[PDB]
RNA sequence: UAUCUGGUUGAUCCUGCCAGUAGUCAUAUGCUUGUCUCAAAGAUUAAGCCAUGCAUGUCUAAGUAUAAGCAAAUACAGU
RNA sequence: AUUCAUAAUAACUUUUCGAAUCGCAUGGCCUUGUGCUGGCGAUGGUUCAUUCAAAUUUCUGCCCUAUCAACUUUCGAUGGUAGGAUAGUGGCCUACCAUGGUUUCAACGGGUAACGGGGAAUAAGGGUUCGAUUCCGGAGAGGGAGCCUGAGAAACGGCUACCACAUCCAAGGAAGGCAGCAGGCGCGCAAAUUACCCAAUCCUAAUUCAGGGAGGUAGUGACAAUAAAUAACGAUACAGGGUCUUGUAAUUGGAAUGAGUACAAUGUAAAUACCUUAACGAGGAACAAUUGGAGGGCAAGUCUGGUGCCAGCAGCC
């Protein structure tokens, strides 16, 4: 006796589960990007297989068609919005040759260990989990933000977390007590 | 129950057919309720209805509602799955709120219990008071050890225990004897249709209660 | 706490209830939280409102602390500040005293019992007196 | 099912009074009144939704109740009572007046208009018979009976009654040319020129309307109404002014507006 | 983009079945079950039977006030 | 498209309607009389229109069955007439009169663990399967049957009787209907709270105000679904790739943080919780992650020990 809110599922486990080919591939992938399980390469899969579907049947459709007009440019101008698509492929040819590398390239893990200050990616990943990463001025913990390639910028410490200043943290409380009750008498 | 000794408690739990197995809800589970379940599941486990108590020490809802799921979990383990045990709030006049109590009444006055398979065979007895009958000059003249004549009272459940005197019978933390004599005293606390069938042979407004053995 | 901004947006002038109704949105960058009725002194203090005729009800703190947005509203010459708000912000302001009665549950059985006479009920509470007394 | 229906629930409300789905699983309801509740809009949705000069229905009541609100001159006091198109909703409190026309997506529109012009209103006359002792009248679309019309008035076109006591003012003739708004269908919110009026015996007469941009389509007769001649309206038209763009340009506009 | 491998043959092919691996708006069950958001819940077998409590009442300036009701215009006037 | 709207004549009627109602204001006139006149409303009222509806209604479209081929028609089945009844059409019913109506393009009977649709899943397409269940329509309130009231009910949190269950007692009598919200029984093998509130959404009334287990809030078995902690950076000794790159260690150094605890504030009808935060809170990160499997298939053991038997070699290894 209420409206139903609209949910879906984001991964899909592969049919072919153990072969030792798509196996060792996506080790490599949580391996190289710092991924925590399986589950992040079957959503990224998952999304490109939505986009590949997307970009089948407009391209399947005929030329100057105002559907295929208006849908190509909005997924383009999306894609190259997030930062995947370089700003000279602008054509549905070379969306439907794209890769789950492109995607996991922009999470927002490897994004602040490609702009230094992290030194590797599960330092990256902890420094994000323990919440320090400030995009733009709001705090942000969440590994797969998928930042936006003008928000590429904005990528700093918080006004909060004791890396950008302002009253360092606990344990660093607790060695100041400890040489001062001690060490200094 | 008393609660420190083990030996009593065995027999509790090899008798009861419904146990109110209580926990103290801010300390926890205790040896003495692993030890009772662990009793009772050996021997035949009867209908364990579980209640928690001591929960007004408790000074967050969120340590409140965390600590009864754990221990429902706990009991959920222990007994059945889905068993529902009560939450006792307060002692605030020497007696818990009127609704848990309710509750606890309710659900015991529309249960049914489980064959047990070793209280179908073994005729078992419930004493409800203890007399000494020995005469006095019996007691002066011979020193006041010679073993006695000692008649208990009680009710009978599980199995006709014969007639015949006679018939060998153990009491448990005591040892084995041979019963002398029985019989079948009134019930001194009948039914109420116990009382409209006599009523109607023939064609207990406050007294509900039946504890000789302590006072009134 | 070094210092609180206040900043109200979206300003609309109702005069259907004569208020003034906004959002207002608040940089605390280090201390907790609002403080809602400090928040609302300095509010009050800001057009010129007399106190009792302002009302902030709704605030969250935006993630990450500093910035906490809300919806708020200010009245003017009190009385029908008293008028048109609801009876709860006015208890929460203390402009009014939180009515005590009982639960539903015993209003509903009240209800029930009532509904089982006829009348003012004293000739059948004199007729039970009469009955059960000889 | 036994009687009248009291309730009407979310995900059962008409699509352009923008209900959100969540917050409530009922809606309004309007009461019965001028104009059918599928294409009329209640009181507090105007107060409440569109307007935002309440924030809950006891607010709105509050708002009713004190005498402020007027649909076509006359003060109302309920709080879902079915003001639909062509009503002349004024405020008094804040001297401002609105009226009720569609936007070009399909649903109303907030359209303010002057303190003149919110004294008169067009009514589609809808059907013109014989009273009793042979006094002529005409009903229009919104339950407005006219006793004594003028006598060329015929079914199916439109008046100007003013706010008070009807007494229509100078009408217009319902033929080809004349400037039209569409009130139903998917061509909600458009306004045309009529170029040919495709009569069928039996039912359901169709109209052919050429816009501004010389796009023509056709709807039913039942979903015409006339509001004045080619370059002229009777009313002030909404922002847009009954165009419908597709959506490609509208983008680009969007974006021509988009930024500073 | 659309997950099969063997046995049933010494091979070549139908046909059903079996063994195996994997996916499940599928039923049942087991083990484990720290955080955030969200929202499904006596249909499956019985539209079988129900203890107790509640779920429909309602007053404006504007129908009737002599309450031996409550506080303060000799026709009433507030509640 | 009319015997339409409407008008006219003659009459008719247990004969209807046309204000004997209520509040708030104190205006104007002079013959200066508690005279005349007069404002804003509330509620009733006839008919028409309108709106919320309802009842019938045209066309087309439903699973299996021929080991169901003829069915309806006594006691209405098809049609005509006249009437009764209906709010009204109508074999809805009655009196009369004809003999018709359906069907191999499957009538009729039977089965259905058959409420229907929007929709859901699997597919590349066609199909196949599901849809008691957030919306729309229908039907029911233990099973038949009948009725009052009212605009609207063949109503069951209305009434009467029959059938089956079933409560009370002083034995004469009275009373009943959870397929509403909780909750219990239905097996001796089990599964949400007899919680809070009208603050939101709306509904009802004489009505801003009262009421609402409708509805919302919190509690409760991992239904399903989203995001995500359980660690990161070093120094030393060996093992390396071999002067710059890694692993191992009952080795070591300081940083960072939330699961919890908690003043406060926010949140909320009041709370719980979330978001924010003074303080406490980590080396075995004991603040202690699980579920399975190992020749294959579609991955990971030519790893180890122990046990039952042998008229096989030796004889107690």
């Amino acid at each position: 006796p209420r409206a139903p809110r609209t949910y879906s599922k984001t991964y899909s486990t592969p049919k072919r589960p153990y072969e030792s080919s798509r196996l060792d591939a996506e080790l490599k992938l949580a391996g190289e990007f710092g991924l925590k399980n399986k589950k992040e390469i079957y959503r990224i899969s998952f999304q490109l297989s939505k986009i590949r579907r997307a970009a089948r049947d407009l391209l399947t459709r005929d030329e100057k068609d105002p559907k295929r007009l208006f849908e190509g440019n909005a997924l383009i101008r999306r894609l190259v919005r997030v930062g995947v698509l370089s700003e000279d492929k602008k054509k549905l040819d070379y969306v439907l040759a794209l890769k789950v590398e492109d995607f996991l390239e922009r999470r927002l893990q490897t994004q602040v260990y490609k702009l230094g200050l992290a030194k590797s990616v599960h330092h990256a990943r902890v420094l994000i989990t323990q919440r320090h990463i400030a995009v733009g001025k709001q705090i942000v913990n969440i590994p797969s933000f998928m930042v936006r390639l003008d928000s590429e910028k904005h990528i700093d410490f918080a006004p909060t977390s004791p890396f950008g200043g302002a009253r360092p943290g606990r344990v660093a409380r607790r060695n100041a007590a400890r040489k001062a009750e001690a060490s200094g008498e | 129950c008393p609660a420190d000794d083990l030996n009593a408690m065995i027999d509790i739990a090899k008798i009861a057919d419904l146990v109110l197995l209580l926990i103290d809800g801010n300390f926890g589970f205790e040896m003495e309720t692993m030890e009772f379940l662990n009793i009772a599941q050996h021997h035949g486990m009867p209908r364990v209805l579980g209640v928690a108590t001591h929960l007004d020490l408790f000074k967050s809802q969120s340590t409140l509602r965390a600590s009864k799921k754990r221990l429902k979990h706990r009991f959920w383990t222990e007994v059945y799955q889905g068993a529902k045990l009560f939450y006792l709030s307060g002692v605030i006049n020497g007696r818990y709120p009127d609704r848990e109590i309710l509750n606890l009444s309710r659900f015991i006055s529309v249960m049914k219990f489980r064959p047990l398979k070793w209280r179908n065979e073994h005729p078992y007895m419930l004493a409800d008071r203890f007399t000494d009958l020995t005469h006095p000059e019996l007691i002066e003249t011979q020193g006041l050890q010679i073993d006695r004549k000692v008649a208990i009272y009680g009710y009978l459940h599980g199995t006709p225990l014969p007639s015949a005197p006679g018939t060998r019978v153990h009491i448990a933390g005591v040892g084995d004897f041979s019963v002398a004599q029985i019989e079948k005293l009134p019930d001194p606390c009948p039914t109420p249709f116990y009382q409209q069938k006599l009523d109607d042979f023939e064609r207990d407004k406050d007294k509900l209660i039946y504890a000789p053995m302590s006072d009134v | 706490s070094d210092a609180v901004t206040i900043r109200t947006r979206k300003v609309i002038s109702n005069p259907l209830l004569a208020r003034k109704q906004f959002v207002v949105d608040v940089l605390h960058p280090n201390r907790a939280n609002v403080s809602k009725d400090e928040l609302r002194e300095k509010l009050a203090e800001v057009y010129k409102a007399e106190k009792d005729a302002v009302s902030v009800f709704g605030f969250r703190t935006q993630f990450g602390g500093g910035k906490s947005v809300g919806f708020g509203l200010v009245y003017n010459s009190v009385a029908e500040a008293k008028k048109f708000e609801p009876t709860y912000r006015l208890v929460r302001y203390g402009l009014a005293e939180k009515v005590e009665k009982a639960s539903r549950q015993q209003r509903k059985q009240k209800k029930n019992r009532d509904k089982k006479i006829f009348g003012t009920g004293k000739r059948l509470a004199k007729k039970v007196a009469r009955r059960n007394a000889d | 099912a036994r009687g009248p229906k009291k309730h009407l629930k979310r995900l059962a409300a008409p699509h352009h009074w923008l209900l959100d789905k969540l917050s409530g699983c009922y809606a309004p309801r309007p009461s019965a009144g001028p104009h059918k509740l599928r294409e009329s809009l209640p009181l507090i949705v105007f107060l409440r939704n569109r307007l935002k000069y309440a924030l809950n229905g006891r607010e709105v009541k509050a708002i009713l109740m004190q005498r402020h609100v007027k649909v076509d001159g006359k003060v109302r006091t309920d709080t879902t009572y079915p003001a639909g198109f062509m009503d002349v909703i004024t405020l008094d409190a804040t001297n401002e007046n609105f009226r009720l026309v569609y936007d070009v997506k399909g649903r109303f529109a907030v359209h303010r208009i002057t303190d003149e012009e919110a004294s008169y209103k067009l009514g589609k006359v809808k059907k013109v018979q014989l009273g009793k002792k042979g006094v002529p009248y005409v009903v229009t679309h919104d339950g407005r009976t006219i006793r004594y019309p003028d006598p060329n008035i015929k079914v199916n076109d439109t008046v100007k009654i003013d706010l008070a006591s009807g007494k229509i003012t100078d009408f217009i003739k319902f033929d080809a040319g004349k400037l039209v708004y569409v009130t139903g269908g998917r061509n909600l919110g458009r306004i045309g020129t009529i170029v040919h009026k495709e009569r069928h015996d039996g039912g359901f007469d169709l109209v052919h309307i050429k816009d501004s941009l010389d796009n023509t389509f056709v709807t039913r007769l039942n979903n015409v109404f006339v509001i004045g001649e080619q370059g002229k309206p009777y009313i002030s038209l909404p922002k847009g002014k009954g165009i419908k763009l597709s959506i490609a340009e509208e983008r680009d506009r969007r974006r021509a507006q988009q930024g500073l």
